[PDB]
RNA sequence: GAACUA
């Protein structure tokens, strides 16, 4: 219309960029470049900023004039450079993309290559790049060109317009369907799909940003999109080609994660000598593996009706297994077999469907795994049974709609302070006032939040939301004598090793339950010095954790392999540590928030999955019980330490697949999402909390939210994470994640 | 940046026929709703929903663009089972931007949803209000959607053809 | 249609997917009929009718 | 939350 030039130069700078890469003819708006291009987008999708033509008289106001950010982007020091360097080329214009890349990086020093090293500044905190444009064909370096300048454009267009899905796939349809060749559609094709997968994937992996938006679920649909407006567009250069590139990057992917090294597949069994085959320059890290096989390919199945092609992919996949490892060049290389791949996709897909669903369109060749991902109820434990069947019966009664805080807690108060380890604990070598009533208010506690979980079984968020938010004034009131503090006053480990009087006592003739974390790194401690810590803090969901037995495991062969969890036990601690904690994090005190409860803190996250990642062996009751218990815990360490001597001789730039592995957070990808989740969630709650208008609430959220990334951080080094060996360095030794929290630039 | 060349305002092209009649407004609710829908509106309408989707599965797709602040399933007033129309409430209206752009079209359970935005959700529009407390729309439509139950209401009354596996609220308080 | 014969359909039997799924199964054709990849000798034997009953696009 | 129009 009439825009002011502080108007003008935002336009130019979103919407300035995107020229050089068609052939800044200038003085012509985007429609009229599209038109000189061969018109790749038809008269329908042209958006209205594609009509506005470039400015007159204004021009030398705009010469003679930093720039401000984005919504809801990361953006890179590349992007805001060369989007910036765009606007003084565009009005000095009043070939073309080398200079601007050029100069670019020229910027960001001072305080083929010029395109591939411009990818990998964008998609950097360098990059690694996951897929190589060298296997294009022969005698042909101009697909190279083309391919590099498709990766870029698509992660501009991405970081720019990224949050609107349909101009970014109007965009990116116009750059790839330019007439200048038949064979060049498919080098921009697959530099795109490329460009949005990387782009996803370094965003998550070293980008913050503080939205609570996943950029590997808007990756996949706006692939799926481009596929959409390829068909729409292909209604009178076929959509079909572009869903076939995307699939076979894929499906690279996919073989390169299997095989565990660039086996070329698809540059080896080839069609002919003139066709583009996506191949992976280097395995795949943990993180991308875990964007892969639970948020991205689950999407773009979703999208795609979860259909595949199933038996073919898990009939080359099984072949590439066969291999010995070719070569281990990457220090962060993952390779895992073929079951454990399709059963973890499988799983991540599992939850969006039915399992008919899943297994008609499944093969009978998956019957094995299917029946692998397909005692699924949470029953109350026989130590919070007679005083949680009272608790159940009221709730039954009325209703998550009638549950009252004031009288859940007087019918907690009367089911808890009748049966016997209660008036047989307020009989009492010698408990002080203070112990005794941290540990009745920590059994009532951990007796509402099973009662909580049996009754809702988790299986719907809104009730679990609403009861979570209603009985919240109850559980604070109950934890604060708790809160992060040793339940008894006393560490239980005194070194033969063995236990205090108070804990042998409580535990063999009161029968109190305390939940194998308090004292068990504590205990291995000993017994390796032998040849408070964040996790003995109380943490109220750990204890529960540990008595619904939530036990995660890996597989007997080792990382190859993965999650060697049952099934059910997998479902069930999903829908724990997703609807319960991570979903509870900083949640709104009232329904319809800037406003949350603390209910759920971070290192209750942490403690409680590194509880549930403790090994099986140790966190069973034995079958005078505390005795059992520490035999069979020095006997764990003998063996552990054993194995950590033999890995440490053995080992003399070292791949992370020669170190010592305690099979926990690297085998285990539920642990990892829900870590990453919890400052992820963090974060976006401090955004909301800033967002709101200044007061005395919103300063004392920011303040107990900083106090909660703190803690994140502390409990993350507490667990060996972030960094003779430690009980910490025996039980959850985790190399791939604890180099992928290293390296993230988070922490 | 797209932001800023494409006017995604929050915008309602319905009308909440119960919330014109009060007020006494000749469709001048446009007038005053806009500022709820401007600032402070992180409500989306969910649409073309089988009776058989499920709240997991709309929290898990809408949580992926953001956190849900309230998750809610439409019940039919008669039956207090789902009608396939959802609320989701997202404490950052960020989020709930997110989830109008990046959802649109998408197939949460295998079928094309439709998000929109909303000013609000109270506890009254959750329940469906059309002939069998289903949405107005069941009533009115002349096709086979089975995942919709089959035909219309008043197509199927005439035409002589008619669950368990459906889910049944009964936390909710009857209307 | 207009048929009368009306009973029960399960829920992985009223499914009908967009029209886009002819893009997308024709891609999965051409990425297995190119690049060489086979099913199972045991999914190809799925022709006796046990395959996978892959839900109808719409148009 | 397709009330035109059923």
């Amino acid at each position: 219309t009439s825009y002011t030039p502080k108007q003008w130069l935002w336009f130019l700078y979103v919407t300035s960029w995107a020229r050089p890469f068609f052939t800044y003819w200038g003085r012509l708006s985007f429609d009229e470049l599209l038109k000189l291009s061969g018109s790749p987008i038809p008269p329908a999708m042209v958006s209205l900023w594609m009509g506005l033509c470039m400015p007159t008289d204004d021009v030398v106001q705009e010469l003679r004039i930093i720039y401000p950010f984005l919504p809801r982007v990361a953006e890179s020091t590349f992007g805001r450079a060369l989007r910036s360097l765009a606007v003084r080329q565009h009005i000095s214009s009043w070939a073309a993309l080398d200079v601007l890349v050029r100069d670019t990086l020229e910027v960001i020093q001072n305080s083929e290559e010029a395109l591939e090293g411009a990818f990998r500044s964008m998609l950097s905190a360098p990059l690694f790049d996951v897929k190589a444009s060298i296997p294009e064909g022969g005698t042909a370096q101009v697909l190279i060109r083309v391919a590099n300048a498709a990766r870029l454009f698509a992660a501009l267009s991405v970081e720019a317009f990224g949050r609107v899905k349909s101009e970014c796939a109007v965009l990116l349809l116009a750059h790839i369907n330019q007439r200048d060749a038949p064979e060049h559609v498919d080098a921009r094709a697959y530099g795109v799909v490329t460009g949005v997968v990387e782009y996803a994937m370094a965003y998550r992996y070293c980008r913050d940003d503080g939205t609570g938006r996943c950029p590997l679920t808007c990756a996949a649909l706006l692939l799926h999109r481009l596929v959409e407006l390829q068909g729409i567009v292909e209604k009178d250069v076929s959509a079909s080609r572009f869903a076939n590139m995307t699939v076979a990057c894929i499906q690279e992917l996919l073989f390169c994660v299997v095989a565990g090294d660039t086996v070329r597949w698809h540059r080896e069994h080839q069609p002919d000598g003139v066709s583009v085959c996506p191949t992976a320059a280097r395995t795949l890290t943990l993180h991308e593996t875990d964007c892969l096989l639970q948020v991205f390919i689950p999407a773009l199945l979703q999208q795609v009706g979860f259909e595949w092609p199933w038996s073919e992919s898990l009939r080359h996949a099984k072949m590439l297994d066969r291999a010995r490892t070719q070569h281990i060049v990457m220090e962060d290389g993952v390779r895992l077999d073929s079951r454990s791949v399709f059963e973890e996709l499988l799983v991540s897909v599992a939850r969006r469907t039915y399992g008919l669903r899943l297994r008609a369109i499944l093969p009978q060749s998956f019957d094995v795994i299917a029946e692998n991902i397909f005692s699924s109820r949470f029953a109350l434990p026989l130590y919070y049974r007679t005083a949680g069947e009272v608790l159940l019966e009221y709730f039954d009664r009325c209703g998550p709609s009638g549950i009252t805080a004031e009288e859940t807690e007087r019918v907690l108060r009367r089911a808890t302070d009748v049966q016997p380890m209660v008036v047989q604990l307020q009989a009492l070598v010698y408990f002080s006032a203070r112990e005794k009533e941290r540990l009745l208010q920590r059994y009532r506690c951990e007796v509402l939040l099973a009662s909580l979980v049996v009754y809702t079984q988790l299986r719907t968020v809104s009730v679990v939301q609403q009861l979570t938010r209603q009985l919240a004034p109850l559980f604070e009131q109950l934890l604060l004598p708790l809160a992060h503090e040793r339940t008894l006053s006393r560490c239980p480990v005194i070194a033969l090793v063995d236990l205090t009087p108070e804990f042998k006592m409580l535990v063999d003739e009161i029968h109190y339950e305390f939940y194998p974390l308090e004292w068990v790194p504590e205990a291995v401690d000993a017994h390796i010095r032998q040849e408070p810590p964040c996790f003995a803090q109380y943490s109220l969901f750990a204890a529960i954790a540990h008595q619904f037995g939530l036990v995660l495991e890996g597989n007997p062969r080792g990382f190859r392999g993965g999650d060697g969890s049952s099934s059910e036990v997998r479902t069930k601690a999903y829908r724990f540590f997703t609807l319960m904690l991570l979903n509870n994090l900083g949640d709104a005190v009232s329904s319809s928030g800037a406003s949350f409860h603390s209910v759920v803190s971070a290192c209750d996250v942490v403690v409680t999955m590194t509880q549930c990642l403790l090994p099986a062996h140790l966190s069973s009751h034995p079958r005078s019980m505390s005795n059992e218990w520490m035999r069979r815990v020095g006997e764990w360490t003998r063996s552990a330490y054993s194995k950590y001597t033999a890995y440490q001789q053995q080992v003399h730039p070292v791949p992370l697949i020669s170190l010592y592995n305690s099979l926990t957070f690297d085998s285990v990808p539920l642990a990892r999402e829900t870590i990453r989740a919890v400052r992820s969630r963090l974060l976006e709650k401090m955004s909301v909390v800033t967002a709101s208008p200044p007061g005395d609430v919103e300063t004392a959220g920011k303040q107990l939210l900083e106090q909660h990334l703190s803690s994140l951080t502390v409990t993350l080094t507490a667990v060996g994470l972030l960094p003779v060996p430690c009980a910490t360095q025996l039980l959850w030794a985790s190399p791939f994640f604890s180099h992928e929290l290293l390296h993230c630039g988070r922490y | 940046m797209a932001e800023y060349l494409i006017d995604l305002t929050p915008r309602m092209a319905y009308v909440d026929r119960h919330e014109l009649l009060r007020s006494l407004l000749t469709e001048k609710e446009f007038i005053e709703r806009r500022q709820e829908q401007l600032n402070k509106s992180t409500t989306v309408y969910v649409g073309n929903l089988s009776f058989y989707t499920t709240e997991d599965q709309i929290w898990e797709h809408f949580s992926r663009c953001g956190h849900i602040r309230d998750l809610v399933m439409g019940l039919s007033e008669v039956t207090r089972t789902p009608c396939g129309f959802c609320f989701v409430v997202f404490e950052s209206q960020d989020g709930a931007m997110s989830a109008v752009i990046d959802l649109h079209g998408t197939l949460l359970d295998d079928r094309v949803i439709t998000v929109s935005w909303d000013v609000g959700c109270d506890h009254t529009r959750r329940w469906g209000r059309g002939a069998h407390g289903g949405q107005v729309v069941d009533g009115v439509r002349q096709n086979l959607d089975s995942a919709r139950g089959g035909l219309g209401v008043l197509r199927r009354e005439e035409l002589g053809v008619g669950e368990d596996q459906l889910v049944h609220y009964t936390w909710i308080p009857p209307r | 249609s207009l048929s009368d014969l009306r009973q029960k359909r399960r829920r992985e039997e009223c499914v009908v997917l967009p029209p886009i799924m002819t893009v997308w199964r024709s891609a999965f054709s051409q990425y297995t009929k190119m690049w060489g990849l086979t099913k199972f000798a045991g999914d190809i034997e799925a022709e006796r009718e046990g395959e996978g009953p892959i839900l109808p696009p719409i148009r």
